[PDB]
């Protein structure tokens, strides 16, 4: 016999303060018991399990399903420590490199060469009930990682990785990836050299006594993997089929958006705003919902985008990454990442964050940071950006914005709609322009208020208001001054609230009043807004609070 | 050589912090560094039984081209168990900061605590399993390291201190701050003398040769100033009354009554208003008040320091450090922000580091920052510009402060 290297066992513990499972075995039919006895006899022969004495106090229930055996480790799993889970972050196909050959090796039997920590085995005990309950049940414990046990996937993967590391390291011309009970081995080598590498891998695995089926694997490119199709020189998502329907249900829409979101990583321009709007606030999965005319258009547009297959290419590390962004409207943004024109590695989208006020430049900036971070993950570097914003526009924005902000290396691409600044406040008071002193106030109980202004030219206005608040009346006062002034105007307010909003430079708002103010600002040539503290005897600036 | 028992705080588990995305160049640097550290026995590979994690990245210290590993132990430090600041340091004419963090690797780490120092070197696109390590020795950046190494550092430094009794030596984490009053040429030779005095003990440190020079005596008080003008417009006076109203939260006896009475009527903003006698006197009296220190200002070591920063434009930044609102312990202004003339975030990152350095020197701890930046923007870039071996805490300001106008 040829000595083989043992697989290092991983030491396993229960969670602090917790003991092992003591769960009652369910009764079973005479038929099920006989089935389990034979199954376990074979497993015992294979060395997977061992009979134990009556001293062990732990138990986990076992079932027979139409026979096959099912050990229900739910209780033990609750009591087992947390492990490092390596698979949490999965590779994105757009980050993969193209390969001439990809071979699949079945390593399903290797899984049972992984021994379970000796000290933990006692916690895996289970009992086959005896026929008619006239004798003690047959007791067994696992010697190998049990299917369904919490630690098995992490320990299996770590054990396989440890075995594969030296092979990968000494053979850098190949890539190795594990998924389920299979190894995928890719390379760009001449087919003879590549097949030689596979046989060498098989010889390497043999050192741990791990055997692989001589008969070739049935799985071959293209591979169906994690919702993708992988081909030797391209990738895509598995077929996206949007159903035909006369009526849509909460659940239907959730499933629709999910497919569209999934599709959006390679199909350019997918939109989900109007469809997602239908899900606002309510989560009754059976509630039918009528589609808005806007939602019907969005869906129609998406069907057209999805009418035929689109594929992405793989990553070429010897070339730059380029990211291009377009504004789609209603807070929606779409992008493409490519190295060569017309050959996307992937696509995607970004949506405006929930909030009171916003502007296009802020949104563009956010989309850029999202794409940057995604690109670090997938390719380990930032892409060169192509953005629908003029260089001069960006400079004006960031130099004058009250926050620190940054966008990495980028160039203007002239494809409408362009992102622009819609208004710019003066830094100094305007000579020759009328000065409007504005104010508003409301009564908290009756919600009645007033808004108005007085100017250096003697112009005055007070408007009585209903169903209002101090903050709304302060904005209304500014609105009135904008409405009633010429193209250049100085405005004096005591509203810290109003100052906080405009200094955020919104171009769109959830407040129609703010939107009205923005529309007015856009029409002005020059606007200087000055703040003063309230109730300090300042001229012009309140009594008219009556 | 014998390990100090170390524990986490009661009823608290180890850190489980996600590794953030790393650039290719930082991954390759870390693979190279950790491979060597592993050969030296400083770190060891770990298995899946260890579920803890702390983020890691790599930087280049100021004026260098050699990558330095930096572990973000902020979470572990909060979870670690607890183990007099020299007021003279901030008064020295020159302070050189040394990176002595390498020294910690000479002390083994408590076998039972090592698991909590787990970290991961990720792969691009997660194509290969992340490389998992834990520390076998005191790690750089861990608050337990200076505490455990303290008895050893004092012994190493004794002969140098004896022979140089006027030198102030202060350790913060991986930094050694060495302060003296003097001429610089001689200063640099004491630092070098110090170096050699340490090298001896070692027998090599990659960054010990480096010197970061400060001059804290040149640092000082930045007070509130009011304009001196011959012609005041309505706008000028409104701005002045605004600033004084704000200052009245810091200074009791500030008055604006007589000045506000100039703002009577409804005048064009650019119209010139002559000051009345009553208004000038009030203004003069306010000036005098602002020349005095703020009342009831004290440092308490049991409370957090808070640092606020404002972007003032044209590469200028203002900041304040306080524990209680309106009771500033320090204020300052930076007008250079070198190397970031077209990069706000790099400028802010340098300001954060400079302010933290001032804080360490003065109080021996780092402040909690209120940063004028969106979280996503900061989180995406700050590690590109970071050059210090410590990391403070921060939060983000989303609403523009009016106070910006008062520190201009
Ligand atoms: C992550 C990954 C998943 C599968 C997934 C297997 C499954 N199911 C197979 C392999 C080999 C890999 N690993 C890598 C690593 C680097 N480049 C590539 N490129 C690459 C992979 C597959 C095809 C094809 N056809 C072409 C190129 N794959």
């Amino acid at each position: 016999m040829v000595p083989i290297s043992p697989i290092e066992t991983v030491p396993v513990k229960l969670k602090p303060g917790m003991d092992g499972p003591k769960v009652k075995q369910w009764p079973l039919t005479e038929e099920k018991i006989k089935a389990l006895v034979e199954i376990c006899t074979e497993m015992e022969k294979e060395g997977k399990i061992s009979k134990i004495g009556p001293e062990n106090p732990y138990n986990t229930p076992v079932f027979a399903i139409k026979w096959r055996k099912l050990v229900d480790f739910r209780e033990l799993n609750k009591r087992t420590q947390d492990f490092w889970e390596v698979q949490l972050g999965i590779p994105h196909p757009a980050g993969l490199k193209k390969k001439k050959s990809v071979t699949v090796l079945d390593v399903g039997d290797a899984y049972f060469s992984v021994p379970l920590d000796e000290d933990f085995r006692k916690y895996t005990a289970f009992t086959i009930p005896s026929i008619n309950n006239e004798t003690p049940g047959i007791r067994y414990q696992y010697n190998v990682l049990p299917q369904g046990w919490k630690g098995s996937p992490a320990i299996f993967q770590s054990s396989m990785t440890k075995i594969l590391e030296p092979f990968a390291a000494q053979n850098p011309d190949i890539v190795i990836y594990q998924y389920m009970d299979d190894l995928y081995v890719g390379s760009d080598l001449e087919i003879g050299q590549h097949r030689t590498k596979i046989e060498e891998l098989r010889q390497h695995l043999l050192r741990w006594g791990l055997t692989t089926p001589d008969k070739k694997h049935q799985k071959e490119p293209p591979f169906l993997w994690m919702g993708y199709e992988l081909h030797p020189d391209k990738w895509t998502v598995q077929p996206i089929v949007l159903p035909e329907k006369d009526s849509w249900t909460v659940n239907d829409i959730q499933k629709l958006v999910g497919k569209l979101n999934w599709a959006s990583q390679i199909y350019p321009g997918i939109k989900v705003r109007q469809l997602s709007k239908l899900l606002r606030g309510t989560k009754a999965l059976t509630e039918v919902i009528p589609l808005t005319e806007e939602a019907e258009l969005e869906l129609a547009e998406n069907r057209e985008i999805l009418k035929e297959p689109v594929h992405g290419v793989y990553y070429d590390p010897s070339k730059d990454l380029i990211a291009e962004i377009q504004k789609q409207g209603q807070g929606q943004w779409t992008y493409q990442i490519y190295q060569e024109p017309f050959k996307n590695l992937k696509t995607g989208k970004y949506a405006r964050m929930r909030g009171a006020h916003t502007n296009d430049v802020k949104q563009l900036t956010e989309a850029v940071q999202k794409i940057t971070t995604e690109s670090i993950v997938i390719w380990g570097k930032t892409p060169k950006f192509k953005l629908p914003i003029q260089k001069e526009t960006w400079e004006t924005w960031w130099t004058e914005y009250w926050q620190a902000t940054w966008i990495p290396e980028w160039e203007f691409v002239n494809t409408p709609p362009l992102v622009k600044l819609w208004y710019q406040l003066e830094k100094e008071p305007i000579v020759g322009a009328e000065t409007f002193y504005v104010d508003g106030a409301a009564n908290r109980e009756t919600k009645l208020g007033k808004a108005g202004y007085v100017t250096n030219k003697g112009r005055q206005k007070v408007v009585p208001l209903t169903n209002t608040t101090n903050q709304k009346t302060e904005l209304q006062a500014i609105y009135l001054a904008l409405q009633d002034s010429g193209l250049e105007v100085n405005i004096v307010t005591d509203s810290q609230y109003a100052l906080g909003i405009i200094q955020a430079q919104p171009d769109k708002s959830e407040s129609e009043l703010v939107n009205q103010i923005i529309e007015q600002l856009i029409k002005k040539e020059k606007v200087y807004l000055a703040w003063v503290p309230a109730h300090k005897g300042i001229g012009g600036n309140d009594k008219l609070s009556a | 050589i014998e390990t100090v028992p170390v524990k986490l705080k009661p009823g608290m588990d180890g850190p489980k912090v996600k590794q953030w995305p790393l650039t290719e160049e930082k991954i390759k640097a870390l693979v190279e560094i950790c491979t060597e550290m592993e050969k030296e026995g400083k770190i060891s590979k770990i298995g899946p039984e260890n579920p803890y994690n702390t983020p890691v990245f790599a930087i280049k210290k100021k004026d260098s081209t050699k990558w330095r590993k930096l572990v973000d132990f902020r979470e572990l430090n909060k979870r670690t168990q607890d183990f007099p600041h020299p007021a003279g340091l901030k008064k020295k004419k020159s302070v050189t900061v040394l990176d002595v963090g390498d020294a910690y690797f000479s002390v083994p780490l408590d076998e039972d605590f090592r698991k909590y120092t787990a970290f991961t070197i990720p792969s691009i696109n997660n194509e290969t399993p992340g490389i998992r390590y834990q520390y076998n020795v005191l790690p750089q950046g861990w608050k337990g390291s200076p505490a455990i190494f303290q008895s050893s550092m004092t012994k190493i430094l004794e002969p140098f201190k004896k022979q140089n009794p006027d030198i102030v030596i202060y350790q913060y984490m991986d930094d050694l701050y060495v302060g003296s009053d003097l001429e610089i040429g001689q200063h640099r030779t004491k630092i070098e003398e110090l170096r050699q005095h340490l090298l001896r003990w070692g027998l090599e440190p990659p960054f010990l040769w480096m010197g970061y020079e400060l001059h804290p005596d040149k640092w000082t008080v930045q007070p509130i100033v009011l304009p001196e003008k011959d012609s005041w417009t309505v706008n000028d006076i409104q701005k002045l009354v605004g600033k004084l109203n704000w200052a009245s939260q810091i200074y009791p006896g500030i008055k604006v009554r007589q000045l506000s009475k100039l703002l009577r009527g409804t005048k064009a903003l650019t119209e010139v208003i002559p000051l009345t006698e009553e208004a000038e006197l009030e203004l003069a009296e306010n000036r005098e008040i602002l020349k005095e220190p703020v009342h009831g200002v004290y440092y308490d070591p049991s409370k957090d320091l808070i640092a606020e920063i404002q972007k003032q434009g044209q590469g200028q930044w203002t900041y304040q450090i306080y524990q209680e609102p309106f009771k500033n312990l320090k204020t300052g202004k930076y007008a250079r922000m070198r190397g970031a003339h077209t990069n706000d975030v790099k400028q802010l990152t340098e300001a954060v580091q400079k302010i933290t350095t001032e804080s360490i020197v003065i109080w021996g701890k780092t402040p909690k920052f209120k940063l004028p930046i969106q979280k996503e923007t900061w989180e995406t870039w700050w590690t590109e510009y970071w050059q210090a071996t410590w990391i403070p805490e921060w939060e983000f300001v989303n609403t523009p402060p009016l106070v910006k106008l008062w520190y201009q």
